[PDB]
């Protein structure tokens, strides 16, 4: 038993229409043991839709369910911010070991106007300076959309393979993303350069920006 | 089918009869009863993968027909026996027949 | 009515895994409990339950490498996974069956409510504590006047860590990023907030369950 | 005695008396039965805290190696009336042991 | 014939505590299997057992923190222990009933085979190889404090093992911090003092360290 | 519940000599003869010897014979091989929904000798242990008989307690002796605050305690 969800990914605006698909390889038992989930970063999945079409309490009236047998559709009539998540099926099946399977999940995010980053650098702390490490920060506040360039420059020299970046999940409401990229250098090395600069590059943007520091003062 | 003849010939890790030989006065406290001075009473043991009642089939069918099974089947009772005893009552005897002592055949229910 | 896992959160390779969901509110002999594990960047993936009639069934996959029971007189159910492994990595969910067993209408593949989920990580690395950095406020002149700040969370195992401001009272403009694997073999991460450039007391408070490690760093310019 | 009138609303985690209805086509596969379309079969379930299991209990006290644990189980058993057809001619018949009535600790 | 204990060297307070007994050339529908502890310096404690028949029984002192079961088809006896303190570290063994159960004739509470054990350490300390400092001698004595170590096991030797004579490795101390502490010390002529060359060879496995100290006046 | 009680605690024997040891339930145990004995050697399981009271395990030499019934029990080795000196236990089976088994305490059996005073050594703490920040101060007293001995630390004049632990090994495998050591723990700052240390040994071949010191910096 095999449920395939599709598509993998979905991204559309607030107000319009979403159609998640859920095929199961073999019939779910009584034809709709089909249940619906939808889960948000670092928390459980929430219940929304059982028994293929029936409403959990406390759903919204836009979430819909229909199908009978193999073929399901979750349906999100009109879209909220707050909708973004990844949305899983699971279904119900005779069996000896097998009685129930969760599809691979769509993942849906909410389209917005976009938006440029606001740009921050943070040099290393003297505290953490005192240990042979040194990390420079440039966090990418509330942007959108998801893509963005981060380029390090030590003294005018491009950063290869010594950084690494992480996104938040979209906020709730304004659907705008954030990120950090973190340069680690030793603190050798740090304290033998000058000028430390984070060079941006987003949709947002009419050309790149770049936030930058001197050691020193 | 799950009885002495069965079960005590091949020492099996599955649900049957096991021996089992109880002394009246040490094992249950029983110090008035005379004779016998104990019995062979057995018991029941072992796992269950082995449908004895229509019940008994329904639920391992509906088991893996259902998502969701209900009870998991285990080594108990079937055939059951009295054992007679012997007592006094200052110098009368009295004899008397306690039902369902004995163990003469297991199930898996 | 309330589902709460329990585990050792880092457990050796080869070793056994054992967890425990507590249960509240509601009776192990009207529903069945399921065990679901989630690896990181992936789907959701049922293991088996033990049912309200006390019967354990597993998924395929699970090859007798677990044990799913329960003790309704502790209000617990378990799971016991033998010989461990990379692969065993994940996040486990309790969850039960939305409906009571054996009514006419079953619980038709819904589960509900869920446990908060408890993170394993199979590893032959041992416990560290993090250490925690200021990243200095950055005000702006214009636009607001506003000031990002924050901290760096580095070189802690296992995940995971939770970071608060000015404990608690501080939530909006707040973004905890998720953890990142260092080449070392550490979790980094960094919390950062948005506030009056015009106000530079604010703390982050900083808690590493595994190491027993809680600190709370002013940031300060 | 451990039947559904003190079991059904008393749902506590010993040995009782539980509630499975049974669907005869979803369930079982049995198409031919006419009425009725399922049937509360019940079964028995739980902790367990006749004269064979009274002694058993009572010799694994005072025995230093006690011997087997009880189990809870089915104790009596109810037919069922059932309706089907042979053709297009009507059939009663009662079905035997087909539900669980009461359980025991063996 | 044949019983073998498995389990995790070490466990953290509070957590689980998981142990196998392996068993070879019986039957567990046959014989009853014990668990007996042995904590370090004090005698042996009954746990519990699982009996032939499948009863468990356990020892007042217990308060439901132990569960022995069995798994017949698996050969395996388990031991789980909850709540897991400091008072928990010790050598738990498996030990077979001498005789079959249910006979007319019991086992007259004698325990064979037994199997060699397995040692249980409950702390929250991390693995760490000892510092190992001279006692220098002024016959004489002379040694090594290998000291601040974790877990339990350190051998000691002299001149690479050549020196076996009035040596004298004192039994480990669990400190109030959680790190163990050892000495070992060896009596010589005072004569050979400056000529003979006098070295600890110490190891500690479980964290692959090895130090070895010059001794001398 | 029930309590087994072994006496004595030891049995100091030389090798020949008849070894006598007594094992006492708070409870009559089950049938009167659920009672075993073993016995222990160092890093090893325990090893069954009598089960029933009286019944010498397959294997078992003869010199081994046990007897008692109900709450009142006896181990008896003819005449002790070396071998045989090792920790016996008793093992009682009774009736009850909890405690079907215990043990007894253990009754050590220990090999005799003459009575022998320690070579007493003190041992400052080293260079490179005070680069840390602790210091351990060391008493060894060496090659000793019997195993009772006590160690009194003197800072100055001050009598020390709660800041020492003390090991003793098991009997040496050619002389039958038992050597001490006791260790003084302080931090390098309450160490660096005083002058001379010392270690007062107290034992039955002593006619008054001995003192070994030093003073802090020799």
């Amino acid at each position: 038993a095999v449920l395939t969800q599709s598509p993998g990914t979905l991204s559309l605006s607030p107000g319009e229409r979403a159609t998640l698909s859920c095929q199961s390889s073999q019939s779910v038992y009584n034809n709709n043991y089909l249940s619906w989930f939808q889960q948000k970063p670092g928390q459980p999945p929430r219940l929304l839709i059982y028994g293929a079409s029936t409403l959990t309490s406390g759903v919204p009236d836009r979430f819909s369910g229909s199908g009978s047998g193999t073929d399901f559709t979750l349906t999100i009539s009109r879209l909220e911010p707050e909708d973004f998540a990844v949305y899983y099926c699971a279904g119900g099946y005779s069996g000896s070991s097998d009685k129930y399977a969760f599809g691979g999940g769509t993942k849906v995010e909410i389209k917005r106007t976009v938006a440029a980053p606001s740009v921050f650098i943070f040099p290393p702390s003297d505290e953490q300076l005192k240990s042979g490490t040194a990390s420079v920060v440039c966090l990418l506040n509330n942007f959108y959309p998801r893509e963005a360039k981060v380029q390090w420059k030590v003294d005018n020299a491009l950063q290869s393979g010594n950084s690494q970046e992480s996104v938040t999940e979209q906020d709730s409401k304004d659907s705008t993303y954030s990120l950090s990229s973190t340069l680690t250098l030793s603190k050798a090395d740090y304290e033998k350069h000058k000028v430390y600069a984070c060079e941006v590059t987003h949709q947002g943007l009419s050309s790149p920006v770049t936030k930058s520091f001197n050691r020193g003062e | 089918a799950l009885d002495a003849a069965y079960c005590f010939r091949n020492v099996q890790d599955n649900c049957c009869l096991r021996p089992l030989y109880i002394d009246f006065k040490r094992d249950l406290g029983w110090k008035w009863i005379h004779e016998p001075k104990g019995y062979n009473a057995n018991f029941c043991a072992g796992a269950c993968p082995w449908s004895d009642t229509q019940h008994s089939r329904v639920l391992s069918l509906y088991n893996t027909i259902n998502p969701e099974a209900s009870a998991s089947p285990c080594c108990v009772s079937q055939d059951l026996e009295p054992l007679t005893i012997l007592y006094y009552i200052g110098k009368t005897p009295k004899i008397e027949q306690l039902s369902n002592m004995i163990v003469k055949s297991c199930k898996c229910s | 009515q309330q589902l709460q896992e329990s585990g050792p959160g880092l457990v050796k390779p080869s070793e056994t895994l054992s967890l425990t969901c507590t249960v509240t509110g509601f009776s192990l002999s009207s529903y069945t409990v399921n065990w679901v594990r989630q690896p990181a960047g992936k789907g959701l993936e049922w293991i088996g339950y033990i049912s309200y009639g006390g019967s354990a069934y597993y998924a395929s996959w699970a090859n007798g490498r677990f044990t799913i029971s329960k003790d309704s007189s502790k209000n617990q159910v378990s799971l016991k996974l033998s010989s461990v492994t990379a692969a065993d990595t994940a996040v486990y969910f309790c969850a039960r069956h939305m409906q009571v067993g054996g009514a006419p209408t079953g619980s038709m593949a819904a589960f509900d409510p869920w446990g908060p989920g408890t993170l394993v990580t199979v590893s032959s690395a041992s416990t560290k504590g993090p250490s925690v950095f200021p990243l200095a406020p950055s005000s702006k002149s214009t636009s607001g006047g506003t000031a990002a700040l924050g901290c760096l969370v580095k070189d802690y195992f296992p995940e995971p860590v939770t970071v608060s401001w000015n404990s608690g009272a501080l939530t909006s403009g707040v973004h905890t990023f998720p953890a990142v694997l260092q080449s070392s073999g550490l979790y980094s991460l960094s919390s950062v907030v948005t506030v009056p450039s015009s106000s530079l007391t604010y703390i982050c408070n900083v808690n590493h369950k595994p190491s027993n490690t809680k600190v709370d760093k002013k940031v300060e310019p």
